[PDB]
RNA sequence: AGCUAGUUGGUGGGGUAAUGGCCCACCAAGGCGACGACGGGUAGCCGGUCUGAGAGGAUGGCCGGCCACAGGGGCACUGA
RNA sequence: GGAGGAAGAAGCCCUUCGGGGUGUAAACUCCUGAACCCGGGACGAAACCCCCGACGAGGGGACUGACGGUACCGGGGUAAUAGCGCCGGCCAACUCCGUGCCAGCAGCCGCGGUAAUACGGAGGGCGCGAGCGUUACCCGGAUUCACUGGGCGUAAAGGGCGUGUAGGCGGCCUGGGGCGUCCCAUGUGAAAGACCACGGCUCAACCGUGGGGGAGCGUGGGAUACGCUCAGGCUAGACG
RNA sequence: CCUGGUCCACCCGUGACGCUGAGGCGCGAAAGCGUGGGGAGCAAACCGGAUUAGAUACCCGGGUAGUCCACGCCCUAAACGAUGCGCGCUAGGUCUCUGGGUCUCCUGGGGGCCGAAGCUAACGCGUUAAGCGCGCCGCCUGGGGAGUACGGCCGCAAGGC
RNA sequence: CCGAGGGUAGGGCCCGUGACUGGGGCGAAGUCGUAACAAGGUAGCUGUACCGGAAGGUGCGGCUGGA
RNA sequence: UAAAAAUGUUCUGGAAA
């Protein structure tokens, strides 16, 4: 289940750093601020040239282990981003950012994506009126996401709320600050979304 | 300058009174993903020696590919020794359906989005020469009418 | 629509009876190419006015005896007994494929 | 005897235009000055001409090549660079209008022989009928 | 060939042969060691492999190989046959599953504990 | 690799809701087979299901349609 | 579980004994609240039937819930499971020790004979996760029975050679027929499934509604280039 | 003496009568088999001599089937161009057999070599195709087991299919 | 009359099994030789026939995939 | 195209690179 342990562990590994902590992950350390290599003993020495096929395993993990989305679903949802449409490059992408949790982590709320989801394990998320409580609910157009009443209140909610002020959300969302709400405009963009992610290789590792 | 990326290096090796004696092969494709590769060669007693002559001829054995939106304007099925390739247009977003070796030519050519097949011996070198024929021998609606003008 | 079919005569040697050779042609389920290919009918004959070599049509019909379901429809053409020597010859040959 | 005097044709001229021959014969037949009328007016050949060899009714073919060329082989190219028979006396092939192949993404040609008499691929679409695929040329 | 000779004789699918006659193709068959020794394996390599030759509930007997180190086969022992050859032992074809039946799992294993029964131990 | 005596056809019967050698006398000698008859083996068929770029290949469990059977076997009674 | 949390505790493992790794991982700080508790608690069930109207139409009335005191909702609310395979190449993942053609591994090639990324253990890593491996069987890859889409001088593959039966195949011009073939129309092609659109269970899986395909085969109509058939004409194949 | 194929020339006659060919039928080197005949030379088997560790072999001296004829069987082969039959098409150079020519040389049929284009893994093939095409037939699907077994047909047998 | 089944008798197909026996595949370090690969020391291969512990030898004819 | 010339045997199992 969604992994859970050593994660600015991955930051690490992939090289390319990572906040999935958020905070910490975003100050004078993201682990990756001491070490930009990988783990274990090893870690510090030669690299063979990886092959054609770990480029697009990195590059994959890269991607997937930047949600905490577990595999099953990482490549599930990237099937139904198939047959859609469209460049799977795009979609994807974008249904990766239909993710509830997601949105709940780019839209502030929660200072970083695995907290993201708890707030929704939890109920302190809502949506258009009712609340929601699976990590899995797929954003759609025009739908504002909430933080709930009970929760308002609490320490942490402020703070989470308060680094709002000043800083402006993506340009695909909205947001009431003191209202807590911001909808959700339109899917994300390729552009919109800067990931270190080169999409048409994590494509290309599911052709083998 | 161009991209330049290996498709294979190999040792071979002859004999001689003392034992064998070896050497290396380089093959590398080189290209700008945008219209211009060009395979190349070479061999040396060194790898490093080689990838690097490989590289040069590379740079001689050039070809303009008609991209077209990242596709190729035909299909075109080459043969080369008893290597044969099949290449077949896409639509955007398919992105390159084919082996390692003519993937690394058909992607520093430019080509984006293409389906490929490897029929016959799959036989790198050969592969590789009956790809580089194979994006020679493509025509544009365009090259087609100035031959059938009037 | 009772299915009609046309075809030559072999053999009458039963009485009021005309088996009836028809022959069809088709394209090959998996290799295209065009074949013959025939079977043999038992055509009711109450008038006994058919004979060998007759190109006759056959007509679906109430079932006339144990296998004969089809009556002569009409005379389509008469002396063909080339196109019965041909049968003839065939089942000749068989007298050899024997062990 | 000359079992498809068709594939011969396109056997004949393949054989010149890949010997930069200037023209070809073959022997006249109205159904093949047809299939030619079509091969000229796409393109493909300068033209054919009724003419007589030795007393015989014969077609001769005009071949058409492209310019000179550089480098080692200046051999030009070729504009009949295919030509294959689909439809032979062995196995004939039919198509719906449905049917009816695209050659070379639009580049190449088909020729049918309809109801409506010897025509291309497009033609034959147009007029939505469909019938024996003769051959293709690209 | 010509397409009239395909018409004729036409072509001829393939037929694939079992490298395991376990019957119903049963992913296992139940058995009995009949006898348990140990053979000397074919050539480059050398050495003594254990190997019981099972009776079993196809009506077939044949000769099956015991994988890990150290097992407790005696000349009646029920055993579960798996099917799975053995590259040296130019006569076993199968393999006795660990873990199933008499057979006891691998004692002390703790590596790939699952392909050798052998449980798994308590940190204690 | 040849198979066939109710065997193939006829006439008049019995029979049935009804065609028919389905069954029966009598008559005529027929019928079928390398386009694979007869025989041996395996198997319930299909919509579909899995796989495949496709053409194909494999399959027919759940659900839906048809068939067949009811310990093995033969038969009829009631009755639309 | 989440967010903080050390130029980085211990233990375990490596080490060119400086140190490096497991690792923000833990501990530790706050924070949420799976479970469980208390209260409330369904839809699926509206007609048969009854009364007014004629036991018709239409309107009104009453009984009925196995699943269940379940789903669901309100309030209260505790940091609360982790495993399995693999890390020589194919193939993502490497070091130390043990052993010494032994014990064992092994899908293919192959690893082990005293310095083994291949055996066994450990540390470390990679993959996937209430799962993870293994065996059996089907398709793919296998254009490796090749219709699409292969071959036969030497790799498997030209019959010892003739004559010829069935069969297959067939030159040039014209006309009639229109079986092949092609075109329009039309009947048929159940449902479910599949695909697409949109909806209903908090989502999904399931599920509903709608939409679109469909060759095949029947019927009627039409075309005539090519194949076929009848007919007439030819001489370039063939024979004399 | 009887008889087959076949090629050139004249273009005179027929008017598509054509190609191919599962089966069938015929032929089919040598050895081998059955009658009888024949038998010089040769020569399996067999006997010596020599060689050799041995020598059922190589070398030497002998020698019976057989080899030869007739009639009838046998039906195999590196039966080979390891390359099926037919037709059209695609540079030339050279030597050669046989025919016709307005006999510099041309033109037809055949036998070789080198080589256009093209083909091939390569070697090579290349108007005598292994090139470019259409028609029909035979045959191949990893090595061994094995051209073996069982069955059937054939044969006197050996064996063949 | 027909008729399930039972009974006597004799054929056909297939499966299991049998003293003994034929060859076959496989199996780290057995025995004899030396046929083949370099005129492999007698050019090799080949159909057949006779012969020999064994490879194989010789006869007849054929091949070049030998000089 | 024609094509002469040698009496005389043998080397355990793995692994080399």
């Amino acid at each position: 289940g969604r992994y859970i342990g050593p994660v600015c562990r991955l930051c690490r590994r992939e090289g390319v750093k990572l906040y999935l902590k958020g905070e910490r992950c975003y100050s004078p350390k993201c682990a990756m601020e001491r070490r930009p290599y990988p783990p274990g003993q090893h870690g510090q020495k030669r690299a063979r040239r990886p092959s054609d096929y770990a480029v697009r395993l990195r590059e994959k993990q890269k991607l997937r282990r930047i949600y905490g989305i577990s595999e099953r679903q990482f490549r599930n949802l990237f099937e139904e981003a198939s047959k859609k449409k469209g460049v799977t490059g795009s979609v994807f992408l974008g249904l990766l950012e239909s993710r509830l949790d997601n949105v709940v982590y780019r839209l502030g709320f929660a200072v970083s994506r695995r907290q993201a989801r708890q707030l929704v394990r939890h109920g302190h998320i809502t949506v258009n009126g009712r609340r929601v409580d699976l990590p899995s609910y797929r954003v759609r157009p025009g739908d504002e996401i909430a933080v709930a009443e009970k929760s308002r209140n609490l320490e942490l909610i402020r703070q989470n709320l308060e680094a709002m002020k000043g800083r402006k959300v993506g340009p695909w969302l909205s947001l009431d600050v003191e209202g807590m709400k911001g909808k959700f405009l339109r899917l994300p963009d390729r552009e919109d979304l800067a990931l270190p992610v080169n999409e048409q290789l994590v494509i290309e590792f599911y052709s083998r | 300058d161009f991209e330049e990326k290996m498709i294979l290096i190999r040792r071979t090796a002859r004999m001689q009174a003392g034992g064998r004696r070896f050497r290396f092969g380089a093959l590398v494709v080189v290209g700008d993903r945008q219209g211009r590769v060009g395979l190349g060669f070479g061999k040396a007693p060194e790898v490093p020696l080689a990838v690097q002559k490989a590289g040069y001829y590379a740079r001689r054995n050039m070809v303009e590919v008609p991209l077209q939106n990242g596709t190729i304007p035909h299909e075109i099925e080459v043969e080369f020794g008893a290597s044969k390739i099949v290449l077949k247009p896409a639509a955007p977003g398919t992105g390159v359906i084919a082996g390692a070796v003519p993937r690394a030519i058909l992607e520093l050519a430019g080509v984006t989005d293409i389906l490929t097949k490897e029929l016959g011996s799959r036989n790198p070198i050969n592969i590789a020469y009956a790809t580089m024929e194979a994006l020679r021998q493509l025509r544009t609606k365009a090259d087609v009418e100035r031959l059938r003008k009037g | 629509p009772k299915k009609v079919l046309t075809g030559v005569v072999v053999s009458d040697k039963m009485q009021k009876t005309v088996t009836v050779l028809v022959e069809r042609q088709f394209p090959h389920p998996l290799y295209g190419k065009v074949i013959k290919r025939s079977k043999k009918y038992l055509a009711h004959d109450p008038e006994e006015k058919y004979k060998l070599g007759d190109v006759v049509e056959i007509i679906e019909s109430r079932p006339i005896s144990k296998r004969k379901r089809f009556r002569v429809l009409r005379l389509v053409e008469s002396g063909r007994m080339d196109l019965v020597e041909k049968y003839l010859i065939r089942r000749q040959n068989y007298e050899s494929l024997s062990k | 005897m000359l079992t498809d005097p068709i594939a011969d044709m396109l056997t004949r001229i393949r054989n010149a235009t890949r010997v930069y021959k200037e023209s070809t014969d073959v022997p006249a037949s109205r159904f093949k000055e047809e299939i030619l009328r079509i091969l000229a007016r796409e393109g493909f050949i300068k033209g054919y001409e009724r003419v007589d060899v030795d007393g015989k009714p014969y077609l001769r073919v005009y071949l058409k090549y492209g310019p000179r060329r550089q480098g080692p082989d200046p051999r030009p190219e070729q504009v009949i660079h295919h030509i294959r028979r689909i439809s032979k006396p062995g196995r004939r092939v039919y198509v719906g209008v449905k049917e009816i192949p695209r050659v070379r993404r639009g580049l190449g040609i088909a020729i049918l022989s309809t109801s409506k008499g010897v025509l291309t691929d497009r033609e034959a679409r147009k007029l939505g009928v469909g019938g024996e695929l003769i051959c293709e040329v690209w | 060939p010509t397409i009239n000779q395909l018409v004729r004789k036409g072509r001829e699918k393939v037929r694939k042969k079992s490298k395991v006659p376990a019957l119903k193709g049963a992913p296992f068959r139940r058995g009995v060691c009949t006898v348990v020794r140990t053979v000397t394996p074919k050539k480059p390599n050398s050495a003594l492999r254990k190997v019981a030759k099972v009776r079993l509930t196809s009506g077939y007997e044949v000769t099956a190989y015991i994988p890990g180190e150290g097992h407790n086969l005696q000349e009646h022992s029920v055993v579960l046959i798996r099917g799975g050859r053995v590259k040296d032992l130019p006569g076993v074809r199968y393999h006795i599953v660990r873990g199933v039946y008499d057979a006891a799992g691998v004692k002390d294993r703790k590596k790939s504990r699952s392909k050798y029964g052998t449980k798994k131990p308590k940190e204690a």
